[PDB]
């Protein structure tokens, strides 16, 4: 999604 | 000790870098939880939720940024694997406060906080706060602030 | 108590043999107050  | 680190909790929650005795990561990897280390417990020193940045042991030490001209490398800290570097020419996130260098590299969750480096081996930011494009492709900011 | 710790794994270095990958995209985004980038 938007972060790792 | 200066270098690249895995953040563990066993499984890998993220990564970061120790530079000039300060540990640097993205805020979201630990949410400010203390970190045990070989040199004892490290406590969060400064953090910004908006910027998704967090450091332990002292103020932010990373002073270099993408120069806007060159390719960069990510030191990919993948869970369960030795590190490996990948090289790419950043694009940009266009925001009101200027452009932010951005890389189309898509790695597992445990990799947030992996450092991005310039040709001199200086850390210019960290991987793992970005956007998903409508086609599903991931792009991370090169996450950085001033020292 | 915390249940998190750090483990050193590598030097900070540039690898001369690194694979070159990815593209240079240009995207309008805003950063919201809780640190989430939003597509515009």
């Amino acid at each position: 999604l938007k972060r790792r | 000790t200066t270098g690249v680190y895995r953040i563990m909790t066993s499984y890998q929650a993220g990564a970061g870098v120790m530079v000039e005795g300060v540990f640097h990561t993205l805020w979201h990897t630990t949410k400010g939880a203390a970190l045990m280390s070989g040199e004892g417990r490290l406590d969060p020193y400064w953090g910004s939720v908006k910027e998704d940045r967090l450091c332990y042991g002292g103020p932010w030490k990373l002073q270099h940024k993408w120069n806007g001209h060159d390719e960069v490398q990510m030191i990919v800290v993948e869970p369960g694997k030795n590190v490996k570097n990948v090289q790419t020419k950043p694009g940009v996130f266009k925001t009101p406060e200027g452009e932010i260098g951005a890389v189309t590299l898509d790695y597992p969750t445990g990799t947030s906080g992996s450092p991005i480096v310039d040709k001199n081996g200086d850390v210019i930011g960290l991987y793992g706060n970005g956007v998903i494009m409508p086609n599903g492709s991931y792009i991370s900011a090169i996450v950085q602030g001033e020292r | 108590e915390t249940d998190m710790w750090i483990e050193r794994t590598a030097d900070i270095t540039w690898e001369s043999d690194a694979e070159i990958t990815g593209s240079s995209e240009r995207v309008d985004v805003r950063l919201d107050d809780d640190g989430n980038f939003q597509l515009m």
